[PDB]
RNA sequence: UUAGCUAGUUGGUGAGGUAACGGCUCACCAAGGCGACGAUGCGUAGCCGACCUGAGAGGGUGAUCGGCCACACUGGGACUGA
RNA sequence: ACCUAACCAGAAAGCCACGGCUAACUACGUGCCAGCAGCCGCGGUAAUACGUAGGUGGCAAGCGUUGUCCGGAAUUAUUGGGCGUAAAGGGCUCGCAGGCGGUUUCUUAAGUCUGAUGUGAAAGCCCCCGGCUCAACCGGGGAGGGUCAUUGGAAACUGGGGAACUUGAGUGCAGAAGAGGAGAGUGGAAUUCCACGUGUAGCGGUGAAAUGCGUAGAGAUGUGGAGGAACACCAGUGGCGAAGGCGACUCUCUGGUCUGUAACUGACGCUGAGGAGCGAAAGCGUGGGGAGCGAACAGGAUUAGAUACCCUGGUAGUCCACGCCGUAAACGAUGAGUGCUAAGUGUUAGGGGGUUUCCGCCCCUUAGUGCUGCAGCUAACGCAUUAAGCACUCCGCCUGGGGAGUACGGUCGCAAGACUGAAACUCAAAGGAAUUGACGGGGGCCCGCACAAGCGGUGGAGCAUGUGGUUUAAUUCGAAGCAACGCG
């Protein structure tokens, strides 16, 4: 919580539009499946999609998936608060905090997700699974678990800006 | 049993740290004592009140984590393994977390914190690490 | 692995196999050992021209015959190109790269080497197939 | 898929020897010594500053310049001389 | 070298790629032929993959191929992997060495950390400048590099030493329980066999039969005797044990577990490679025992075939004692120890209690064991206070499949073999879970001239038409299971 409304300009990058076929009586009923993640360009970057009959249909159900969910990703100016090895679903992600002009060095689903979700310098090299859905899953859990310093002082009551460096 | 005491306390604050319990027990020792004053003074738990008695023990701390899931004890890790010991020099005393957490290196003048131990500028046995 | 277990028994190694037998040499004056030196390409006196069957489901006629190398080994190499001035008793210069269809091509003789001839009547790519510069004019 | 090895070997005393201690070599005496913390045996190899690669830990090579050791057709030997 | 003047654009551009990975596309020819290829894989007359031509793209006095090394490779994992089913828990225990260890307190500096000196030569890597027109390069100025020595401090933590304390662990005291074991003895029910009575023509077995037994009197039934093996009922996802495993009853000798206060001891503990020991059943040696069962074997059956399934027989073995064998799906496919973390419901072995003489209900409590499930774990199934959760100690195992637990070498074995245990070549798959469909001589439910129930046919006869075939100069082409054949 809270579920952020679709109230901004979405990026709508496509992660990958995979084939799929249910092996039924008569061959294989082929249906496209695409998990393409929409991005707000400020921090609302959510990545889920569905299936449909045509390639544009998978674009439509994917965009409906982007209007489903969104994440926060609090990070003070080309970084995250604590560079935590965040992966959930058998596919890791090792995203550290990088400097200002160190670029968004990430992979396929990491470079799509962080590349369309407001990243400036966050070094990322995975360790684990390589499915698309597993990449957006563990990357979404890792981006949805990294803590912000002001709120981290505001919820653990020691002092705000008492942990600096 | 009794492989390591500090790992028993850290497993206590961890398992109770996810259980959502109000108070937490412990085995009362000088590491639970000085680590209770350090980890209580840094503002994770509400209060440690070491209710001592015969024969040994026994500390009793309360989880100072409010409504928001995961309070000031948000995750702990054995940075020093009793069995294969960590080490950290002056310049190599690593501050765990980066900006959120804090590590507790057992310095040569008392069980310090991360930033205070870097303030003394002398490291020692990496006592525990609270990410 | 425990810190005492991996700290006393050790970690086993990851030794993988070589990509092709080209020993270097051996030099048999006078030991006949005599490897490894592992040269970039061994050049030896050929064995016999011919053509073997390609592996399934490929159905073509790859032509590659054995080459008694200049060190002692005899691994058969599938000669590159269409057209070949390599016949029986002529030497060739074997170079690496495992073939695909027929099982067991441990060399690919350099079409353009000392003994062999280059690809004639071919001018779109001439590093491989070894033909000279383009047609004059 | 090397658990045995060692008899000048382990140690003593005495004498000789070299720039010098020393089984370094001999006489006499004793029965020692090394080994799972890998002896011995097979194999391979000049080693190092370093070079290449890696985010780093590490992995690989010992070219060219330098430092030390070794060798000088193969195998011994001693003379001149500091 | 460099400078100056003149001269001429005159002499100075190629290599690889253009499906993906991966920037880069169309035509002609070729037609599974010639070929390409790093992998995926293309090529069998419309090839963005083979050559050729235009164009594009990368790079550049260079460009590709190959050889080797690093990374990718979290694919040796200290950073940073795992072991229920994917590869991986040792079959299980006891233990030496080793690895790790309850709380308080004094000393120590052996580790831990920090300051000072020495030294880690130059050249090189990095930082800061300068010089060759800049750059490569050179030079100067720095830095960093050590279980390094010598030496000064801190004593928090591991350790040394001394003092302590008690829950850990052990002893005691009292309880409880069990198919824990070893030896001896005893008892029945049942089968076989034997002796005799009674009696006749079948008994037996099967899907159906036959072999076999029976008029020499079987089966059945009555009585009695001999001998071996296993103990029905209690008996149950009950109990005990380290595991394999352990069942009639009684005795001797013996180990162990849990409960309860709590007398003592004061960490005396956990794991533990080697080493030691035990380990179903099959086997192996000897000597006993052979009632049932019963490989090999004999006969008969079923089948096209039956070195099998079935039936009738039948040796070794099963049994015992003494020795060797040391493997199993030795399974919970889960190593041991310890601490913590929702709950319910059983079930033995105890204990405290609330009233209860009783009894009985209920709570609290252990210990052990079964189900149902929260958090959490996971690839999914699933586990879940008996974890596969959460952390610590230690041991063992795992690094794609085949080759192959094979070869060779060792150790043991009386053997049978057991342990240990490779490689050359080859392939891009093996594999775990889950889904969709299919299949089934799997089960369930149902329907239809499907079957059953009746009618009338066909296949037999002559003839009509079509097909196959054979012939022909041609017997035009198309259809070939129902759905080709009185079809177009």
């Amino acid at each position: 919580r809270r579920i952020d409304p679709s109230k901004l300009e979405l990026e709508e990058r496509l992660v990958t539009v995979n084939r799929v076929a249910k092996v039924v009586k008569g061959g294989r009923r082929f249906r496209f499946a695409a998990l393409v993640v929409v991005g707000d360009k400020n921090g609302h970057v959510g990545f889920g999609t569905g299936k449909a009959q045509e390639v544009p249909e998978a674009i439509r159900k994917a965009v409906e998936d982007a209007k489903k969910n969104l994440i926060e990703v609090p990070m003070v100016g080309t970084t995250i608060p604590h560079e935590i090895i965040g992966r959930f679903g058998a596919g890791n992600i090792l995203l550290k905090p990088a400097s200002e002009g160190t670029g968004v060095i990430a992979g396929g689903p990491v470079r799509a997700v962080l590349e369309l979700a407001g990243v400036a310098d966050i070094l990322s090299k995975s360790l684990g699974s390589n499915t698309p859905i597993n990449m957006i899953r563990a990357t979404l859990q890792g981006l949805s678990e990294l803590k912000r310093a002001e709120d981290v002082a505001k919820l653990r009551g020691k002092s705000v800006e008492e942990l600096l460096g | 049993v009794m492989t390591d005491p500090i790992a028993d306390m850290l497993t206590r604050i961890r398992n109770a740290n996810m259980v959502r319990h109000e108070k937490l027990e412990i085995p009362a020792s000088k590491l639970k004592r000085e680590i209770a004053e350090i980890l209580k003074r840094e503002g994770f738990i509400r209060d440690v009140e070491f209710v001592e008695d015969s024969k040994q023990g026994i500390i009793r701390v309360f989880l100072k984590y409010g409504q928001n899931n995961e309070r000031v004890i948000t995750g702990l890790k054995r940075i020093s393994k009793p069995g294969l010991r960590v080490y950290a020099k002056s310049n190599e005393v690593p501050r765990v977390l980066n900006g959120l957490g804090i590590a507790i290196i057992s310095t040569s003048q008392g069980v310090l914190t991360d930033k205070e131990a870097r303030a003394k500028q002398a490291g020692g046995e990496v006592l525990a690490y609270v990410w | 692995p425990t810190i005492n277990q991996l700290i006393r028994k050790g970690r086993v190694s990851k030794v993988e196999n070589s990509k092709s037998p080209a020993l270097n040499k051996g030099y048999n004056s006078f030991k006949k050992e005599h490897t490894n030196v592992s040269s970039p390409q061994k050049r030896g006196v050929c064995t016999r021209v011919g053509t073997m069957t390609p592996k399934k489901p490929n159905s073509a006629l790859r032509k590659y015959a054995r080459v008694r190398l200049t060190n002692g080994i005899e691994v058969t190499a599938y000669i590159p190109g269409i057209g070949h001035n390599l016949q029986e008793h002529s030497v060739v210069l074997i170079r690496g790269g495992r073939v695909k269809d027929l099982p067991g091509v441990r060399y690919h003789i350099v079409r353009g080497a000392l003994d062999t001839a280059g690809v004639e009547n071919r001018a779109q790519g001439r590093s491989k197939y070894g033909t000279k510069k383009p047609k004059a004019k």
